[PDB]
């Protein structure tokens, strides 16, 4: 009544209101999901990790207060900025930045979870999915942010959202954790983004690399990434739940092998190359081999604990998984050669393996010295790193018939001539227009569906250009409007410019004019 | 031991930090330090904001404002692009150019709501200890707050979810924020209004919490029906992204959402003795003015007056508020036949008081959006048209 | 228990021609199905504490096939079965609030099913919604 | 040969100077169609402006949406299609045609020239959105039926391509 | 090229780090890890709360529950010790015994009040974007809220510089803290009333936030007559630190300023249209109910209840309250003639109304306070010795 | 009016309340110093930093969020704690807890100014002062 | 111009018996009256920020006798007369919130009369209360 009343101290916290979340949708025959799907099955599931807007809020902000700490105070304190590797530092420039882009389509990704989520819970899981993904891409902005002002080179750390443009490394960046995610079936999400993309490639990505960052003396990448991957249990989880409802309808369930086979090699198709590379050719101190790390994360661990256990009902591993495994071995080192031989149009300062490097090289991947080495050594003697050269390796590989084409479906490069990853070349013509596809897994998804790959690749839009008005043109260069942001070496001396770039004469030519 | 190497910090090992140190030049290689330096500041000075967020969207030179080029990599089956002009009737010079004035990435949002977290935990846990419940008017807590303050927390969902295809379809990186952060705070809403409930139920026997009742008045109760299929039509009725944040934020929620929030639980709480449901409103009000500010900047300093489409795009946005609106006042006309079952107070819950809260709701947003796209509204026909709705 | 749970177990001690032989075997060119989980922490005052106190203590008691190894900026962690951390254990070692919210700030990755109940934080080897 | 440089050149601004010519919504839609069918596609009729066409459908696509709503009521903006067409009726139609296809060659091409004739401005947004999502749905499930099945031989057979290179 | 060495840093330095891990051993020298592990537990674990705050007070032997020994170093001219049992009538075996139950030390409390701070802002600059200031009763707004609300600051900082003598005296490290933490809360409270009504000046024009009208009040108005002469008492009168917290706190502010703060402007706020008091009064009573917790561990369990000292003890806070209780009585007998200006609102304003208010203060009081000491207290009585001063 | 009202968002600074303190104070005879000194002087002076509670929680936790970042999550992930000489890790048992004890009695100190101050102002920015001390006895 | 504010100028340039020899000289057996300021300024992000683009670019451009030395953990100023910094200048540097309490955060010490006005932190060698002004206006 009015005078009598229990005064002890109660609020209500987070599960307490959770509880009542399932009870907040309504039927109406509209309510449904805008995008097209292949899953039309029941998925009313239970939300594993319970969580409500305030709540949600008070987590990411502990997070954020001890991370913005360490940078801003600690860190800053000890010119932890500049305690890097060179090559690690500029590894940054595209790792962060590379990421950046995959975390932002995530975001647009777990907006189309959201929208086709049947269960007001998951509807619940599927925006703090969202927020977090949002965090995720301010993230990798803050560590660039913060290298452009406390690294000795801030150039391409500091522009690299209008630079990346300049080169074919990027373009394939748009498809493996992007496109790949935001283009096609909504549900399909959970298989792609989530079962793939999350619960396998997101360790080696976010988590191995932090070690290979302290390696090189790089503080801060382990400071901000390791609480990015926080977030990530809540994704796996909620993706899972999803997953389940498929095996358990037989009629979703027959999608799920397909979908899961061209989702893994999709997304390993760039990943194990361009990470590779980046891991063991953009440092100098190396934790293991990237075949190593790909072993422990992708083939074993995701492998046997993922789809192994799966395998219980019904899901089957990925056809593609040889093919993948050869990527892991050699795929990198044979992107290494493009990246080499195409290093003005990056934005990434670059080394060539010194002595210590390559006998760690051969050491674990027998048959390197042969041929990749030999070929790195040859370049350094012709003048790769020298800017009054007038040699880029490029012209080189077109001049002893290693030409380089662009895989329509991927983008990745390939060197049909050099490569001992898994590869080959197949070109056809289609209306007017020739296409190169390299791999059984990309050419059967060209084949069938030819109206979803149409990207440009650098060779049509660039073709009969010299390299520097290209390079010129997309702002590839520093505040002196002259010198490169790419270097083919790390020194702070000796820094090629675009009339060092001009002076070989270097034209883009049309590598399907001779099929 | 460990099977695998203990790795050595580059950091702090001293042979990898000598190597280090041998390697790093002795001076900047550039001397540009600003992070994207190039983003066109909005105000004085480029804001970290702006520096985090702009230019995230990988967009190319055919979606308006973008850097990039060439086609996607992948699109959908058919051909729809990963983004594409296809997503909406409005056009714009730079789908980048929008601004929150609050300035909010990620982190300066989720802290200002970790600090409303903790401190609704405390003000609940001495709210408590103090007894102040004892005074709040029963048929007020148990006839009209529990069950038509509760049914409102289905508008509050239904305006979140609006937003999911929003999050996926718009074009640039500043609005996809705006709008994740808008959809968040709507849950939320919705969450506090459930969290205000399942408190007065540990204080009150008897007083059931359960959303029951509450979702039986938002299905099925004359009170509530336009309101439903107005959030049924913005949230699922249509994909356009721009016309799903106009109208849902900017005509919706902006007159039946003010009126009912504000208007109705908020102001009458003040005269039925409730010192408990202000502490909520005060939030739900807080984040509508916040969301207010941002929506503003799209739809009318950047989509409004669009150097070359804000004529063009003030056509739909009339086209919208004029089919909106007409779904909102219809809703509000619906909503206030709930005054028949309120105590009557003189100046509040008679004629002359709901007649003066609707000129305030009709007359505020004529004011902050329709006199800024063009859209001609006379608010006594507004207000009379809802009050053809009030038992007299 | 609990060699096979090394983060270098198995073909990991490899190298050279060895590891690429058993890599490219017939037989290791499909998955295989294993019974562990991984868990990592961030390194940080809380997660220290608990590794040293819970985990390699309680923890490997109850499951002896734990293994912890030391990644620089995380714990990796590998165990059969299932791996758990009670924060009302957390908290009292601590001696500051800690609830499981609160744990979470610093387990930055999972392989295998997670899940938290009341204020016990679990990663099981179980499919929760296929297996019984 | 050659190509100009990406953002301006010739093809684009010959090709702006031509859209700025178009004054009534009947003559800039007969243009955007026949821009789309001749431009764009796998099924493209020339790949001659390919590096430029998305940004030229881009203004095409401004030019006939402002005159759309100089000229047209406000009506016909939401429930017309600038054919004249009813757009629930065109909704209608194509929904039914790629239902009826025999084949996933036979539902792609559906979509594909749905997609040419009546993407936004042509068709009101809320419409040709539902009405491709709709499209992409079946089109999904047609193709990912025995996706597997074919020999890539097979494949290249069935697309049509002239093969000009394998490798090995 | 400064002129003085860069100091090379033993972290990062490779010689100078050498150096260090070659000196460092292999093993740790103890396993004793917890800072302060031999302070007595009061909850099941050693909380970080009592490590940093426990035994932080170097009282020697001779100040019950000191660890040190030996007279001070150097005293007051005479001998007044630095510390002493000179200072407080109360007895104890131990006075580091107290424990704050929200185990407050100086980071938990800024760190909250900091939330308190920045929302606060957040939610004045939406009110003031809401405008719902308009629906205010406007002779409550200007004549009774401006004018005795601004009053009742008086009080607030009153009991705020009592604590002054108190954070000198006080004789251990927890009860320290519990006394400066809620000085700032009563200051807080003064300053935020001050808040308040400068932010309706810039509402509502001729509105007029000097205090000049308040302080007259407070100072020479008789309706804060007895309120007065009690804080200046407690405040200035004595010395004794454990009386001016038990009648600042224990007795005098929860009844006069529970009474002053709960039932009359919070409470009539909500019948009287007033939708901004209520964000401010959450904070004082927020601030009131962490202070009790707090104050009642230190009189109740602590000392009203030490093994050897408790009757002892409960001989003075009888003797205090009984003494204190008469001047609140009276503060509030003065206080209720306020309701003389107030517009009658049935079960508020009118006799039955205020009796119940009264009735809740001094019926929460005797189960709070008076129960656990052994103060018999008749409510009605007191109830009835109040509404004396009430007008009808 | 009830239809009329400036809508413009505003809130209320530190310093609008701060110059209003000065005025909090109250005449009566009893309203001075309890602590001996031979200082008796007019001391109506004004604040150099102006503060209220809420500025001084906002400002303090702020200092405090980098400062237990650093330690609690990047020194500890570095390993910092045991980096350090031996002499000095020995030194700093002395100086710190020395130095808690100075940082206490400041507490004390800083209480008698605050109920030596005669301006409402120095009351104010004592007991900020006050805090801090507790702050300091906490960091050490 | 400034060499004299530097860390080690005078007698700190001098050791062992030249050390001794002028500390315990007669006339160093008092203080002596400066007419410098000292400014300490904890190293964080935002204040090495403060420090490069503002101290030692329009501060030492005002004021030429500014000597900034690094002490590891915190930078030392010293100067002739006085030291300022706008909190406003410095949002403007750092793009986010920062008031003058904001810049606060990392001042760590002051040798001399310090104190905030409007946005700008200001420590001088009056003596504010007992100097008389020089000027009417
Ligand atoms: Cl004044
Ligand atoms: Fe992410
Ligand atoms: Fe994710
Ligand atoms: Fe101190």
């Amino acid at each position: 009544d009015a005078l009598k009343v229990n005064r002890a101290p109660v609020g209500v916290e987070p599960q307490e209101v959770h509880k009542w979340l399932q009870s907040f949708n309504w039927d109406f025959k509209e309510n449904r999901t805008k995008y097209p799907t292949k899953y039309h099955m029941a998925n009313e599931t239970k939300e594993q990790f319970k969580v409500i807007a305030k709540e949600y809020a008070r987590m990411e902000a502990a997070k954020d207060e001890r991370q913005f700490g360490t940078l801003l105070d600690g860190l800053t304190r000890l010119g932890a900025g500049n305690k890097v590797h060179p090559r690690w530092g500029e590894t940054m420039k595209v790792i962060s930045n590379f990421l950046e882009v995959g975390e932002y389509n995530a975001i647009a990704a777990s907006a189309m979870l959201w929208d086709s989520a049947t269960a007001a819970e998951q509807k619940n899981g599927y925006l703090a999915q969202v927020l977090d993904e949002i965090r995720h891409t301010h993230q990798c902005a803050f560590i660039n942010h913060y290298y452009s002002k406390h690294y000795h080179d801030p150039a391409g750390h500091n522009d690299a959202r209008r630079t990346r443009a300049i080169g074919p490394l990027w373009k394939g960046m748009k498809r493996v954790f992007a496109d790949g995610f935001i283009s096609g079936d909504a549900v399909e999400c959970s298989v792609n983004l989530q079962l793939v993309g999350e619960a396998c490639f997101t360790n080696p990505l976010i988590v191995a690399v932090t070690e290979w960052a302290s390696a090189n003396g790089d503080e801060i990448t382990p400071t901000v990434f390791l609480s990015v991957e926080t977030d990530e249990l809540r994704h796996m989880a909620n993706g899972y739940q999803t997953v389940v409802s498929i095996a358990n309808d037989p009629a979703s369930a027959k999608f799920l092998n397909t979908d899961l086979n061209n989702a893994f090699w999709t997304q390993q198709k760039y990943f194990t190359p361009v990470l590779g590379y980046l891991f063991e050719y953009g440092s100098k101190f190396k934790v293991e081999p990237w075949v190593k790390t790909w072993n422990r994360w992708v083939y074993e661990d995701w492998g046997g604990i993922w789809i192994g256990r799966l395998g219980k009902y019904g899901v089957e591993s990925p056809a593609s998984l040889r093919d993948a495994k050869r990527d892991a071995y050699w795929a990198h080192h044979d992107l290494a050669l493009a990246a080499y031989a195409m290093w003005p149009l990056g934005f990434a300062r670059l080394a060539l393996p010194d002595e210590e490097d390559q006998a760690w090289f051969e050491a674990n991947y027998p048959g390197w010295a042969d041929h990749y080495g030999k070929i790195f050594n040859e370049w350094k003697k012709l003048g790769y790193e020298d800017p009054k050269s007038g040699f880029i390796p490029y012209q080189w590989l077109l001049a002893n018939g290693h030409d380089v084409y662009i895989d329509r479906v991927s983008q990745v490069p390939f060197i049909p001539s050099l490569a001992k990853g898994t590869g080959s070349l197949r070109v056809h013509e289609f209306n007017g227009k020739k296409h190169s596809l390299t791999d059984d897994w990309g050419e059967r998804q060209w084949l069938i569906e030819p109206e979803r790959y149409e990207c440009h690749n650098v060779f049509e839009q660039y073709e009969g250009r010299e390299l520097s008005e290209v390079i010129a043109e997309g702002h590839g260069v520093r505040s002196d409007g002259k010198t490169l942001i790419a270097q083919p070496h790390t020194r702070g001396d000796n820094l090629w410019t675009l009339e060092d770039i001009k002076r070989a004469g270097c034209v883009f030519p049309d590598p399907l004019a001779k099929f | 031991p460990q099977s695998s190497q203990v790795t050595k910090r580059g950091l702090t090992d001293p042979e990898r930090a000598a190597i280090i140190a041998a390697a790093v030049p002795d001076h900047a290689l550039d001397t540009q330090r600003k992070y994207h330096y190039f983003i066109q500041p909005r105000w004085k000075r480029l804001s970290e904001y702006e520096q985090l967020s702009c230019y995230a969207q990988p967009n190319p030179d055919w979606i308006a404002g973008g850097l990039d080029w060439g086609d996607w990599t992948q699109k959908f089956h058919g051909g729809r692009p990963s983004w594409g002009n296809e997503s909406t009737e409005l056009r714009t010079t730079d789908w980048y150019r929008h601004r929150d004035p609050a300035r909010r990435w990620h982190h300066p949002y989720v802290k200002d709501k970790s600090e409303e977290a903790r401190y609704t935990q405390r003000f609940l846990a001495a709210y408590s200890s103090e007894g102040s419940i004892r005074t709040i008017d029963p048929y007020w807590r148990d006839e009209i707050l529990n069950k038509y303050f509760g049914a409102l927390l289905y508008s509050e969902y239904g305006l979140f979810n609006a937003h999911s295809s929003v999050g996926r379809d718009c074009l640039s990186d500043t609005i996809r924020q705006t709008a994740v952060f808008a959809a968040l705070d709507k849950v939320d809403n919705a969450q506090m209004i459930q969290m205000e409930r399942l408190f007065i139920a540990k204080l009150v026997p008897g007083f059931d919490a359960s959303t029951d009742v509450p979702k039986k008045i938002w299905t099925t109760d004359p009170i509530y029906s336009g309101a439903r299929a107005t959030v049924q039509e913005i949230w699922q009725g249509v994909q356009d992204w721009n016309e799903i944040l106009w109208a849902g934020h900017a005509v919706y929620d902006a007159t039946f959402g003010q009126f009912a929030r504000r208007e109705f639980f908020q102001r009458l709480a003040t005269v039925y003795g409730d010192t408990l449901t202000p502490f909520f409103t005060a939030q739900s009000q807080t984040y509508f003015q916040t969301t207010r500010g941002a929506i503003d900047d799209l739809f009318v300093y950047c989509l409004a007056n669009d150097s070359e489409f804000g004529a063009h795009n003030r056509t739909f946005l009339n086209a919208w508020t004029e089919h909106y609106l007409a779904s909102s006042v219809a809703a509000l006309k619906d909503f206030v036949g709930l005054y028949a079952k309120v105590e009557k107070v003189a100046g509040a819950t008679d004629r002359a008081g709901v007649s003066e809260a609707l000129q305030r709701v009709f007359g505020d947003w004529k004011i902050d959006y329709a006199d800024k796209i063009g859209f001609r509204v006379d608010v006594d026909q507004k207000v009379d048209a809802v009050l053809a709705g009030y038992k007299n | 228990s609990s060699a096979h749970n090394a983060y270098n177990a198995g073909i990991m001690q490899k190298t050279g021609k060895a590891f690429a032989d058993e890599f490219f075997a017939e037989e290791n060119q499909v998955v295989h199905e294993s019974n562990a989980v991984v868990l990592v922490l961030m390194k940080s005052d809380e997660i220290d504490a608990i590794i040293e106190d819970i985990v390699l203590k309680g923890g490997k008691a109850k499951n002896p096939s734990i293994v912890v190894e030391d990644k620089a900026g995380f714990w990796w962690i590998k165990a059969d079965g299932a791996i758990e951390i009670d924060a009302a254990e957390a908290g009292e070692l601590l001696g500051k609030p800690f609830s499981v919210y609160d744990l979470l700030i610093n387990v930055s990755s999972t392989v295998g099913r997670a899940y938290t109940l009341g204020t016990k934080f679990t990663i099981t080897s179980e499919l929760m919604g296929l297996d019984r | 040969a050659k190509r100009e440089p990406i953002h301006d050149n010739s093809i684009r601004t010959e090709w702006e100077a031509k859209i700025a010519k178009l004054t009534s919504v009947d003559q800039a839609t007969k243009f955007i169609q026949d821009f789309r069918l001749a431009y764009t596609s796998p099924f493209r009729k020339s790949y001659d402006i390919d590096v430029d066409y998305q940004y030229i459908e881009r203004k095409i696509e401004e030019k006939l949406s402002v005159l759309k709503t100089e000229k047209l009521p406000v009506a016909d903006l939401i429930t017309k299609a600038t054919t004249g067409e009813d757009a629930a009726a065109v909704e209608a139609t194509w929904i039914a045609k790629i239902k009826a296809a025999k084949s996933k060659y036979e539902a792609e091409r559906i979509h594909i020239e749905f997609r040419q004739l009546y993407k936004p401005p042509v068709l009101p947004v809320n419409v040709f959105l539902r009405t491709d999502a709709a499209l992409g749905t079946v089109l999904m499930e047609i193709r990912n039926t025995d996706y597997y099945g074919t020999p890539l031989e097979g494949l290249r057979k069935e697309r049509g391509v002239k093969v000009l290179h394998l490798q090995a």
